[PDB]
């Protein structure tokens, strides 16, 4: 589950969160 | 210039037959009309060739390949030559050819390979080749060095 | 032969399939071939040709 | 009687065409939809396309036109008053849409 | 159409023996001596693809500096470390001063 | 595009044999950013269509196998030349012809002969002396490698995720080429 | 519009790997840099002619000045293939030295 | 490919053999008839510029 | 909206729309190869 | 070998062919051959010569 | 982490492109490179700059 490329934290992968895969950045809103 | 011609008075094709039996070479022709009997074959070179030209006292030759599939591609090899030295070959008369000596174009009779200072290769425009660091200088293929302090 | 896989967008957009005649309701095709010599709708409507 | 020695020289001139290859297996248009724009092996599979033209050189910068002939269609709805809906296929240098 | 274009010209696929016909290969074996006909197929040649050369950054030629230089003045002492990396075969007669 | 994607369509290599690798069918796709839901429904029902189709040709005409393009088909899988026997009628009898000329007769031009009655007939083996395998031909590769409708993409676990798209990826190195 | 340099001979195009369904054909022409304008930019500031422009009226005219064309699939099979034409791999299109 | 030479008072051509693989197969299938199918990889005929 | 679905003014989110593995290997490399400003999410009042 | 190997009726071992038709040019020039290779025979393209 | 992050061939962190059709004018220049990605790499256009 490309848990071998995050670093480890630990024992444990250093993964990122869900929900900040995308983008939402625009001018006013 | 030289007043040297030549005329051709005739030609014959002279054509060696082994006199092999006759039902012995009617069973060799009907084996090799078959389509998996086919006499498959190959020219020696196995080569292109490209004629890329050097001005006079130029020193560094520019090529490139725009894009191929580059499968069973065996390797490369080169050898300067001269122009005065080269006939425009594909044409059936080069009127601007003065010269009658040996062409290593046509014979073999290299002798400009001392005059290669280095070759760089790169695919696709970016990735030097051999790469992977093999070479003791990895991007080019030095082939002689003036100055060496290492 | 004819490719199975292309023959539901070549018989969407009249690549391939059916003349104006034949996919076309039969009312249209009625008024078309009624009112042709003052009103045309003949260049409207694309008919494949296929070899 | 005092006729020089003479070379022929031939050439064509062919203005306002293009020069027209078509692709299917007798070069002949047995409609619009060729016989190898159906085929099974260029319309299921991918091919790369290596195409060498060979010109007379000239001493200014000149352009190669190429046509690449394809199915430029468009199918128009009008389903409501004030709505027009077009959908465009062409095929094969597509725009392009997924789902 | 039916064949690959390496194997219907034979660049890689069966050597003469297994592509011919039995009876083409039983009579070039019969006549070899008096009517050759060797040079009349193309045998293929293939290099191996798998498990013989690495895909890796790996120098060919190393060029090690003496770690300890001695000079005398009958004699002179250079102390190399030939080392030998992961995974690597060196063949002395490769090494030379 | 999970629901319903694009399929991938394989590239064939006339040298090798072998399907190159598979890219989704981008220059066939049909542009609907101008239409409405009574027509954008309609392409994405013919979208589905397709597909549909694609599932039914490969499971009528690809051949059932573990790897996708594999690097060696097996003699067995390959459409192979297998032609009627070639029957030789052979011209001249050997022996008849050494007592015609030992007894002081010249033979010239050519039952065939006015002295022989005797005809023999050879019956051959056309094909070859053992099947080809490695690498199929045009019209298998249009058999086989229908377009790969691939549902639901890089969803399963990696390993599972189709490699043999790629281009660049050899299956007994589970490594992707480069350029040495 | 592929760009031919001034005195180049031969010109090399590539189409990299596409489904070619529903495909017709091929119809070319040379042009000039000089008569067609960078179209697809809205204003060419570097076009200083206003004469006929061939790429859209149709008035062609370079159509002479074709050697040969050489139209391989998949970067071995050449097209039509099949020993269809008295020179098997291309579409010579006129000859300077005619022996044959 | 770029290569770097010695500069010489003359005009001189470069030779570069991109090594292919040359090959014809002969097919004879009936009497007087001569069939070839010529093949070389990479550089093929009309890919070879 | 079947368009503002298309380019994601309005639907899912990247970790909704794309495919799982992809969303797996941007949470995994976010800390030296960041995937994150390459996908656009909607915001829907 | 006794039998299968050699015939023995009449037949040439080298043969000569005129040359059917000779296109002279100012340049070069062109000869044209009839390769007749008869019945129950064989010929390996390296026994010929011009 | 060790494994399956960073390449073990050969690789130059940055490349250099010169221009394949560069166009000087008294208002404007113009310069057309070839942005050739190699195979197995991928270019964040963020870290391209001229």
């Amino acid at each position: 589950n490309f848990a071998s490329l995050a670093p480890r934290h630990g024992s444990r992968p250093f993964m990122g969160n869900w929900q900040d895969i995308g983008t939402s950045n625009m001018s006013g809103g | 210039v030289d007043g040297a011609s030549i005329k051709f008075d005739s030609i014959c094709l002279y054509a060696t037959f082994f006199p092999m039996a006759h039902n012995t070479a009617s069973t060799l022709e009907a084996m090799l009309r078959n389509d998996t009997n086919d006499q498959s074959f190959n020219d020696y070179l196995s080569a292109a060739n490209m004629l890329y030209p050097i001005p006079a006292n130029a020193t560094n030759v520019p090529i490139s390949i725009p894009s191929r599939n580059w499968a069973a591609f065996r390797g490369w090899a080169f050898t300067r030559l001269k122009t005065k030295e080269t006939p425009s070959l594909g044409s059936g008369y080069d009127p601007y050819y003065t010269y009658s000596g040996s062409i290593p174009y046509l014979d073999g009779t290299f002798y400009l390979n001392h005059t290669f200072k280095k070759v760089a290769i790169t695919f696709d425009s970016s990735v030097s080749w051999p790469g992977n660091d093999r070479l003791l200088t990895p991007n080019e293929f030095e082939i002689k060095r003036s100055v060496d302090g290492e | 032969m004819a490719t199975p896989s292309m023959m539901p967008q070549w018989s969407y957009m009249h690549i391939s399939g059916q003349d104006a005649s034949e996919y076309l309701s039969p009312g249209l095709v009625q008024f078309a071939r009624a009112t042709e010599t003052y009103f045309s709708l003949n260049n409207k409507f694309r008919n494949p040709t296929v070899a | 009687k005092t006729a020089v020695d003479s070379i022929t020289q031939k050439k064509f001139l062919c203005d306002r065409t293009l020069w027209r290859i078509p692709f299917s297996s007798n070069f002949m248009s047995m409609g619009a939809l060729t016989d190898l724009g159906q085929n099974l092996l260029y319309a299921n599979s991918a091919h790369a396309l290596d195409m060498t033209f060979e010109v007379d050189p000239m001493d200014e910068p000149t352009l190669l036109y190429v046509l690449f002939e394809v199915f430029d269609v468009v199918r128009v709805h009008r389903p409501h008053r004030g709505v027009i809906e077009t959908v465009y296929l062409r095929t094969p240098f597509s725009a392009g849409n997924a789902t | 159409s039916m064949m690959p274009q390496w194997s219907y010209m034979h660049i890689s696929g069966q050597d003469a023996s297994e592509y011919l016909s039995p009876g083409l290969v039983q009579f070039a074996r019969a006549t070899e001596t008096y009517f050759s006909l060797n040079n009349k197929f193309r045998n293929p040649t293939v290099a191996p693809t798998h498990d013989v050369t690495t895909d890796r950054s790996q120098r060919l030629t190393l060029r090690f500096i003496p770690v300890d230089r001695e000079d005398t003045a009958y004699s002179y002492k250079a102390r190399f470390t030939l080392a030998v990396g992961d995974n690597r075969v060196l063949d002395m007669a490769s090494t030379y001063f | 595009s999970k629901e319903i994607p694009t399929p991938y369509m394989w590239s064939y290599q006339p040298q090798m044999g072998l399907a190159a690798g598979a890219a989704q069918d981008y220059s066939t796709r049909i542009n609907y950013m101008s239409a409405g839901p009574h027509m954008i429904s309609r392409v994405n029902g013919i979208r589905a269509h397709r597909n549909r189709i694609l599932l039914e040709q490969a499971a009528i005409t690809t051949t059932p196998r573990n790897n996708l393009n594999p690097r060696s088909w097996p003699a067995a899988l390959v459409y192979q030349e297998s032609p009627a026997p070639t029957t030789v009628v052979l011209p001249r009898d050997a022996q008849a012809e050494v007592q015609m000329t030992n007894s002081g007769a010249q033979l010239a031009g050519g039952g065939r002969p006015s002295f022989t009655p005797r005809q023999a007939i050879l019956t051959l083996q056309t094909s070859s002396s053992e099947p080809r395998s490695g690498g199929i031909g045009t019209l298998q590769f249009i058999e086989e490698f229908v377009p790969s409708v691939y549902f639901n993409p890089f969803s399963g676990p990696p390993g599972h995720y189709p490699d043999q798209f790629i281009p660049n990826f050899d299956a007994v190195k589970d490594s992707a080429d480069g350029y040495d």
